[PDB]
């Protein structure tokens, strides 16, 4: 990535081992639940495109989502391509095939700036957001109160859901007899403290 | 395209 | 976060791995027990808006806490906004940029739109802490074989979740209670555990 | 309202 | 490596023992995936042909494959030297170059970047490597009676990227040999969806 | 904390995640042994009293002896305050104790020349109070360790010395010691060291 | 006195 | 401990969390072998008396050996206090503070306390290896059927902790016996070894 | 080690907790691996005498090669004393010399590296070790009845790896791969003659 | 002596 | 050639 | 010799 220095500078540093092992780790791990967009985004702070690029090579296996997001890297190009018919980066450029490193540096760290960075890493996000959606096992609508489910991991279990989707009338008509009958009981407009509190006991 | 299917990130034309 | 440096000035830095890596387990192993939000605090330091929005999206899970954290964060924002005619999305970091957020906080005099933001966050994680809280203060009472320092530290942890001098000595075993009241009023703990030792 | 349900901390609007 | 300092000059420092171990053990659990040369390449950044040469080292066990390597540094080495007749093919190899000489190369104006050229070769016979030990042919990759197909396109795609055929070869494959070797139940739903479908568009049809 | 730098000048760090999860797994593993304590005070080298209430508040459950800790600070801090009644304003004891005292206050009087410590002064109340904690939690007395039939004696000697250090000599550890071991001891005289006895004792 | 029972480490008081 | 900087001048530092851990883990795994030392003298580089002091009272357990650790120490600081009427008790780090401490390190020319130190607690951890040492030199010999490389290692390994010629060669089995004999005198443990390893 | 520094100085510094244990954990883990020799050089980048000291030092168990690691040094210390503050044999293997006068040396213009000429016997010892550690010769490794040729080569260059002279291993190489493959392999590799690349002659054995 | 039996490293005397 | 087989990476000839 | 048998590495001699 592109960093500061004593001097207060930017320049350009080598990828470290650390954000290397942790990209890997939490891929591993946490496949591609929503949160694994935000350590991304944390991850590759400051990166230059061949850093991103890095990054998603880096990835064993998930070769349908990086196939996906390559799709939509695609999309992104293409339509920056359309509206941008100092040599201005192409979509090609800010994605890393066409620019080298000392291009991207150039273009990041110009006055004014053009963060082929930043603007690389928007169409990144914004393809992992739809892996994420397609990844999400269960809809909105399934996800219902249990027999003798407690509220709490009701609630837990319905963002959980509508965060990898994406809730005022399907949270409550949902629920179970017991915590319905208490829900409808306290009001519209209630929060949701407010509500949790009620199907405690 | 800017990535072809099945090609790296960052691979060239 | 924004830090000083060699040269003795406020520059920003990008959250680290283990800084990250650190918040998502401590959510991970303790959930919201009290302790988690002082470790928050802790791993949040100089963070600005922005990595404070990093660290609440990297929890997995517990999106019940997390959306009552939404809604406790617009409740201070909208109050925001009525006692200022930065705006309370701008704090909250939806409608502000980097650049903006380190302008405000490296200003002379400074804004310090991260710790104001913070503190609706620590706000939110309160009452957390407070729902999550299983057991209340009153059904807190000494076992029969229970040793006293096990029973005391019962007591005090669910005090401190919730939010002493009657409670505590009322709710103790006879053998205890016996002994913690011939030591009278105005005891020190150290005194009481002492006395219920053997 | 800020922030809006199932979307992230940190989300601009419109 | 190579790297910048407080002050911003290009100077040594030593290969860290965080990188020495993080390459050790991606070769130890990853042996030659494709991803390991993308790996091999960011724990290299900066590198010196004595800190790649170094790490190659380091490597116990897959000496079929570093001999294969050698042999493609060998061939690399000798073409640079028919192109350039006076840094020899050796020195850039870091055999007959010392480190104050590689260096010297490195951080001269202007720069001669024989680590990365190094690294140009070392990474063009590790694909070599990757494509001998690919172990599964792409028309040998068709989906199980009840295997989702996320999974399904998950083992093309890391076979594709394996075999490494070239552009016109994968375009190809995927056009007509994926969704071909689908299941009968999802093959229908592929095809009457039409074509110029995108992968997004086919799994989220297939998913239940 | 408060440490130097490059430049050679006292400035403020933020407290680092290895040394906030060190303190927490120290305590999540030992409890309060009495090694526990100089863990903290490495921990907290060169911490401000905020920093010293962070670490403190880090931790989970132990709250009998965190309540007690918070007795000590405030007999300390009366302490204090009765020493000290009443350029920047000089300290009183809740200050010291981070509760009525900003972060800027803090390096303010820590940074200042000449420094009044108040990391240091809060560290020592704090140390004090773990050590009565340690004193507390120790489950045996000096006069119940006992070596057993067929117990070595260098296994009896740790058991010994562990339990005198979690209590705070001459006579005790010969005197509990087994009838083969104990005549050898003797046999050895007074003024011996602890060496030439567990030699004596081996086989 | 300075640290009331129950409120937190370097909690400031009324 | 005192190390140098950017600006090339010897400051004070405080001792880090890895280097806690490390010296707090190598005492629980390995105990007294006599690795523990040269570890423990790495691991204390450059290390204040009082650094030194954190490290051992950082030990749990073990407190047999730590006792005789300080019995080494009163005779070493003893020896000094008749050599030097920085006193003993002031390099233990007993009688002298942090700053008395640096001063003395970084005085020109310098008195490196913290080395001093050093030097008697290794002395007294050597002798601590010497009484954990479980079995003796002379009782080591090349078993039946165990290969010459294995008794080779059980042999300098007991010597070490302990603390040749003869021994090794008398000790091992008859069938090496014979060959290492036949070898002759002034041989090297490469040329034994590899005559005894078929 | 000494290594350079913002100002751009060689300074001393302490050998890292990271380093030692790495180190430490290299040893327990692969013994004396060829690998194990490249390894060691790289964490000992820089290094004193006496950083090489503490290195073998914290090695516990294999006294056997640590024994034969002295002789080696003894041998090589005599090797400098014959053939040469003027540093002595000794002085490089850092028993009669201080810190002082290690990066005295190390730091001079023009310097003396001792802590490379001190790490060139050390490396040379350890070959030896290596060397004696190999269970196989490079004449017992022969492709089984139904071996895959992959994994007779991988045999075949692990044990010459740790045999290691030039002109034999080339000539090793050369004739000993081919001759002492299986008789449907041997017969295609011969087939495709001398000169033939590896990646040629594992191809031409796979099926 | 400097250190006696049972007290910490480092702990000053009287 | 510039590697021989057997030789370590980066080791010299002669 | 420079090292003995059984002194550790960088023993000085006597």
């Amino acid at each position: 990535p592109i960093v500061q220095n004593l001097q207060g500078q930017m320049v350009h540093q080598c990828i470290s081992p650390r954000t290397l092992n942790a990209w890997v780790k939490v891929v591993e791990e946490k496949a591609f639940s929503p949160e694994v967009i935000p350590m991304f985004s944390a991850l590759s702070c400051g990166a230059t495109p061949q850093d991103l690029n890095t990054m998603l090579n880096t990835v064993g296996g998930h070769q349908a989502a990086m196939q996906m997001l390559k799709e939509t890297i695609n999309e992104e190009a293409a339509e920056w391509d359309r509206l941008h018919p100092m040599r201005e980066p192409r979509g090609s450029d800010i994605a890393g095939t066409t620019s080298t490193l000392q291009e991207q540096i150039g273009w990041m760290t110009h006055n004014p700036p053009i963060p082929v960075g930043e603007i690389y890493k928007r169409w990144i996000i914004l393809g992992l957001n739809k892996i994420v959606r397609m990844y999400s096992p269960t809809s909105i609508l399934d996800i219902r109160q249990g027999p003798k489910e407690p509220f709490r991991d009701y609630v837990d279990r319905f963002y959980k859901t509508l965060r990898a989707e994406q809730t005022e009338t399907l949270l409550v008509q949902n629920a179970n007899p017991d915590c319905k009958t208490i829900l409808k009981a306290l009001g519209p407009g209630a929060t949701l403290e407010e509500m949790m509190t009620a199907c405690q006991g | 395209p800017v990535l072809f299917p099945g090609q790296p990130f960052g691979q060239p034309p």
